[PDB]
RNA sequence: AACGCAGCGAAAUGCGAUAAGUAAUGUGAAUUGCAGAAUUCCGUGAAUCAUCGAAUCUU
RNA sequence: AUGAAAAGCACUUUGAAAAGAGGGUUAAAUAGCACCUUCAAUGAGAACUUGAAGUUCCAUGUGAACAGCGGUUGGACAUGGGUUGCCGGUUAAUAUUCCGGCACCCGGAAGAGCCCGACACUUCUGUCGGGUCAAGGGUUGGGCACGUUGGGCUUUGGGCGCGCCCUGGGAGCAGAGGGCCUCUAGCCGGGCAACCGGCCGGCGGCCCUCAGCACCCGGGGUAGCCCUUAGCAGGCUUCGGCCGUCCGGCGUGCGGUUAACAACCAACUU
């Protein structure tokens, strides 16, 4: 047994990720029992096991998040956490198409009388 | 704690399924034999005077019931 | 007068030789009751007169019984260490080595160590030592251990035998890779140098100082890199008292100004430790070794499990060190709680394995010497070391 | 040696105060390492810890004075400090006499010694402070009955 | 003189950035000049020192002392080479910290990444030369 | 032409309430079950009092999370150690953690459980 | 704002039961008071390093 | 804000300790992390510690500081531990919360607690016996006859025994004597030794004879209990008869005049 590398975790299905998470949590339990009155090399493993559990949970979480974004592709209403977060102001700001819209009369002026590329000699 | 005055009722109380245990208490200073049976809810005590009647009762109740003799100075 | 039946009772010849493993009572092998003396060395320089002193010779004769049973104990040690030197090899398990050593000792001394009082009459002086690689001392496999020695192990074998509370403690090291061989000679020289230096009125700091020149005068080639041999400063020899492996006086293996003298009638354990590392060891690993303290606090134990276990230790082991397996063989079922409570209270000290830094190699040799009134007797000397 | 913990523990186990616990001076060493209720309890059985008897406080003199008052030895005027009502209330004297007189009249009516008409007349006479005590009431009844007997015509 | 606007010529800011520099930055600060043999072999003037290579001391009370670095101790801006020690009162030997600027690297610790580091520095130096020599 | 009314009090008519049928979950995935058996049970307590409980009262003293109740403690020990309990008594220590005394069923011996379940070994 | 989290910490700093942090990218041998690791670089890669686009985020 | 770098002081010695004197590091230490009484015990030291006599909680330790004197002591310091509807018990520290029992005149209940004892006991551990119920007032006693209820006790008659003592079988166990064979130890003659002959200790498994304790099966006798009839288990006499000289109560004439008398029990108050 040893520290779990995050590289190999990314290539495992969900159910195998769940199985390894249970083993890691179980090992941390009994190893945390022995901590009373003992100083030495025993402690290093529980620190590694805690961080090992964290890596697995992120991998399970990340693979779950990626699947949800795939399912909710081409969907009008996405969940709140899957929706982009920039700031409150940027989300209420007008859409790019809306802020750049023009009227019929303004479009007619620009079509026939836009700003020209002119030069004046001396 | 409740008393059984009649003999016949006492065996039926000792016969019901929730009779966990029973004991015999001897009072030599008065010649009283106390038959106590413990059920789910109550402890039933039957006070006896004649030891001749006592011997008939001990072998009449169903054998499954555990009976003790209540020794003096029960250790903690 | 009644003439009763008297069937012929063939006088069995006493056995003259030992077996593999050793099971023959030692008294069978020495039918006259006299056991061999150890190595006898005259004191040096201003103490040479001691050899022929009439008054000191008679004084020694007052303790003839002390001398002769100890000589028995030393002879038992030599035969058991010969067997051990012939048996230990890569591929042997620690469990079977320990069981074989104890059975041989117990058979030879005639004490199964199951009945009350029996372990206090004679037998093991302390738990055997089976120390691998970086472990210098105080490692013993507990029940169920499955570890097998490998080619690259360095194993320390430390055997103690007592008779009537007089304990012979001697220890030696084996290795099988020739690059590890030089370590044994280095430590051997210091032990042998101690033998030359030991004596009445000798100052212990000089022994420690001499040890320093010899250890740093040796080096060993390991895997292409050279390491000087360093004394393990924080280990020391000791005096021996009845039924107690450690007395109050120490003989260091580094220089000091200590003005403690070796004295007539004393017994000393001359032990040396060498290391390729820092030269001091720390406690690390699973604990197997324990010993009741002579200066034991007389705390009124609050735990009943402890209340029993302590008496069992005193009755069966007294102040002699013991191990867990010595409890298992008595029939105590689950007892660690009382034992750990006793350790926590401080009545009974637990002796964890002692290790130098990871990747280093250590060697150990030990002898017991008796400081007799006329001469020094290195009683545990043999042809191996 | 500090035995303050031992004295507190002994008092709790002995079921007494801390001022009654006696610890043997000549065995302060064994008491010193008691440091538990069981060990303190063991030293009680071994006679090392003993509960002192209570200080003597006797009511013998109080009994002697009470007996002397029953015969009238310490009842003088100089021995009274309160009012006669505080010492012996008139309200309880009146209540005692009323019940005594009423109880006497009740059994006389039941036994037939007097009829209801004489009983009723005597009941209000008693309520009116006519008879000092029991003897006066019976003396009155005897005189009245004789006169009632006398009218034979 | 300083020209670029982003560069600061303030003593206070320079002292703060140097003493409070993180571990990655402290590696670049703790650089040592290569030996002339390696300087002409790799065309590299200096390298960030690393634990695992032999070093010669050129300044201090321990001049002309050769030994391999046992620890690159970045917190104190010092390194420890072998056999440079000082005895305490107890007689225990403690390593003496030497600044990487007072030493010269006579042998390198040859790793796969040090090849890239040396290749990057070398390729840059002649590349500059061709541009300047035009 | 209008329905009769037996009372002079007008009451709001009953109209149906449609259940919520959101077109998107406000939270993408439900949270993992918080405070499972590993989070609840932290470590047994090795102290003179706690060990005394094991030998005499057949009870095990544990240190659990301060925000767990007796129902969760009983379930945690059963699914993690396969040990049953007749009752559990919990207190919150002054340091801020929860101490749980768990009396085991009479069929099992707690002292063995400490050895087998590695409580103290 | 409160309460917790470090092998050994009380404060500060940092973090949130994934807790003195995780993932990903860059760089490329350390951290350091004592402990304790990793490549042994051919994938696999220290550190409270830098960056930081993925997550966790107790009351 | 020591010093470039902790190189921050090894070791010896005095002192209970703090520290001092040497010695050492440094370029520099003119840079040292301040850059009420008596006795006894404990202890370097006792008026204010202890025994006997007259989170502050708990345990262990303790240099400085504090406890306006001291301090070995502490609510101070250091490090551990402690907080889980009645009775009894349990802890160094929690209990109506833990454990056991039992619940929402008699049973509980004497088996509990409390006093006395005896023997053991290093401790793991106690074990077994005994007890522990002049005036001011009350309560009884009302009788004879008759009839009726409990019949308090006894005799006869009827029913149910097995308490003891006498007789048959067994079970388990204990000890003394004799027989079978197995292991270990001492003495004598012989024998190079091996081995062969005689005496002696521990044996020590099995069989036979004698003495003692506890248990089971089958046959005899009571000695105890329950029920009825008669007397109240009775005494006197004409010997017919009479008294009911048994206790307890209830109903009908009385008598109620000296119960205004006796006995018994009780506190206090001029």
């Amino acid at each position: 047994n040893g520290k779990v590398k995050a590289g190999q975790l990314w290539s495992k299905n969900k159910e195998e990720l769940t199985k390894i998470l249970g083993e890691l949590k179980t090992e941390l339990s009994q190893l945390r029992i022995q901590k009373i009155s003992s100083s030495g090399a025993k402690l290093n493993k529980i620190h590694d096991l805690r961080k090992s559990i964290a890596r697995v949970l992120t991998v399970i979480n990340a693979k779950q998040r990626a699947q949800l974004r795939l399912f909710y592709k081409n969907k009008k209403y996405l969940p709140l956490d899957l929706r982009p977060k920039l700031t409150r102001a940027l989300r209420r700001r007008l859409s790019k198409e809306d802020a750049s819209r023009v009227l019929e009369k303004t479009k007619k002026r620009l079509t026939h009388f836009p700003q020209r590329k002119y030069a004046v000699k001396a | 704690p409740q008393e059984v005055s009649d003999i016949k009722k006492f065996i039926e109380i000792c016969r019901r399924k929730d009779a966990s245990s029973a004991r015999i208490k001897k009072n030599p200073k008065t010649q009283q034999i106390k038959f106590k049976v413990r059920c789910q809810r109550f402890l039933y005590t039957l006070v006896l005077k004649d030891s001749d009647k006592a011997e008939k009762l001990k072998q009449s109740l169903p054998p499954n019931l555990q009976i003790k003799d209540v020794p003096k100075r029960n250790k903690r | 007068k009644k003439k009763k039946k008297k069937k012929n009772k063939k006088k069995k010849k006493k056995p003259t030789q030992q077996s593999d493993p050793p099971r023959v009572l030692i008294s069978h092998l020495f039918p006259d009751g006299k056991y061999p003396a150890g190595e006898e060395v005259e004191y040096v320089n201003e103490n040479r007169y001691r050899t022929t002193s009439e008054e000191k010779r008679y004084l020694d004769n007052m303790q003839s019984e002390f001398l002769n049973d100890y000589r028995q104990a030393a002879e038992v040690h030599r035969q058991v260490r010969k067997w051990a030197q012939g048996f230990v090899k890569p591929g042997k398990s620690l469990i079977e080595i320990s069981e074989g050593i104890e059975d041989s000792v117990r058979a030879l001394v005639g004490h199964p160590g199951l009945e009350e009082g029996d372990a206090l009459k004679a037998g093991m002086g302390f738990p055997v030592g089976l120390s691998i690689n970086h472990c210098a001392a105080h490692y013993n496999p507990n029940s169920g251990n499955k570890i097998v020695l490998q080619q690259d192990d360095v194993i320390k074998i430390d055997i103690g035998v007592h008779v009537n509370g007089r304990i012979v403690d001697s220890a030696f090291t084996m290795a099988w890779n020739d690059q590890f061989n030089p370590l044994l000679e280095a430590v051997r020289a210091a032990t042998n140098a101690g033998i030359r230096e030991a004596g009445i009125d000798a100052r212990v700091g000089e022994i420690g100082g001499v040890i320093q020149e010899v250890m740093e005068s040796y080096e060993v080639e390991i895997n292409g890199k050279t390491y000087p041999v360093k004394p393990i400063r924080n280990l020391n020899g000791h005096n021996i008292l009845p039924y107690s492996i450690h007395g109050t006086k120490s003989v260091p293996i580094v220089k000091t100004h200590d003005q403690t003298k070796m004295e007539e009638g004393d017994v000393f354990a001359i032990e040396t430790f060498g290391s390729t590392g820092k030269g001091y060891v720390i406690e690390s690993g699973e604990v197997s070794h324990y010993a009741l303290r002579g200066d034991a606090p007389k705390v009124d134990l609050r735990l009943s499990s402890a209340k029993s276990l302590l008496n069992v230790i005193k009755r069966h082991f007294g102040t002699l060190p013991f191990c867990r397996r010595f409890l298992d063989r008595l029939g105590q079922e689950k007892y660690l709680l009382g034992l750990n409570n006793l350790v926590s209270n401080g009545i009974v000290e637990d002796y964890p394995p002692l290790v130098d830094e990871k990747g280093s190699y250590t060697a150990q040799f030990e002898h017991t010497i008796l400081i007799r009134p006329t001469v020094k007797e290195v009683i545990s000397r043999g042809d191996d070391y | 040696v500090n035995l303050r913990t031992q004295k507190r523990l002994a008092a709790s186990v002995l079921g007494c105060g801390e001022g009654k616990v006696w610890l043997d001076p000549n065995e302060v060493s064994e008491i010193s390492n008691a440091n538990s209720r069981q060990s303190i309890r063991k030293l009680v059985a071994d006679g090392l810890i003993i509960k002192k008897p209570v200080t003597m406080h006797s009511r013998s003199r109080a009994r002697e004075l009470n007996l002397a008052r029953r015969i009238g030895r310490h009842r003088g005027f100089g021995k009274r400090k309160g009012t006669a009502d505080a010492r012996m209330p008139q309200q309880v004297l009146w209540m005692r006499r009323q019940r005594v007189l009423r109880r006497l009249l009740v059994k006389y009516r039941a036994s037939g010694k007097i009829d209801k008409h004489l009983y009723h007349e005597l009941y209000h006479l008693a309520k009116g402070n006519t008879f000092k005590h029991k003897r006066a009431l019976v003396e009155h009844i005897h005189r009245a009955k004789a006169e009632k007997a006398r009218e034979r015509q | 003189m300083k020209v670029r606007p982003t560069v600061s010529s303030s003593r206070r800011k320079a002292r703060k950035a140097h003493f409070s520099a993180p571990s990655s930055v402290r590696r670049v600060i703790m650089s040592a000049p290569l030996s002339k043999e390696l300087r002409e072999k790799y065309n590299v003037r200096s390298i960030p020192i690393r634990k695992g290579d032999e070093v010669q001391i050129v300044r201090g009370a321990h001049k002309d002392k050769e030994g391999k670095v046992t620890s690159v101790y970045r917190l104190k801006y010092v390194i420890h080479v072998e056999r440079v020690t000082r005895e305490k009162a107890t007689g225990q030997t403690v390593p003496i910290g030497i600044h990487p600027s007072n030493v010269v690297i006579t042998k390198l610790h040859l790793d796969k990444d040090r090849e890239n580091i040396l290749a990057r520095i070398k390729a840059g130096r002649e590349q500059v030369a061709k541009a300047k020599g035009k | 032409k209008t329905k009769v009314r037996k009372s002079t009090t007008f009451h709001r008519p009953k109209t149906l309430v449609l259940s919520r049928a959101p077109k998107y979950p406000r939270k993408s995935i439900p949270h993992e079950p918080r405070l499972d058996e590993h989070k609840i049970i932290i470590h047994p307590l090795n102290t003179e009092g706690a060990l005394k409980k094991i030998e005499e009262q057949n009870t095990l003293v544990f240190i659990v999370d301060v925000k767990a109740n007796k129902a969760q403690i009983k379930q945690a020990l059963k699914k993690l150690y396969d040990i049953d309990t007749v009752k559990i008594n919990t207190l919150i220590r002054p340091d801020g953690t929860k101490k749980a005394f768990a009396r085991l069923t009479p069929d099992v011996d707690a002292l063995d459980i400490a050895a087998t379940k590695l409580g103290l070994v």
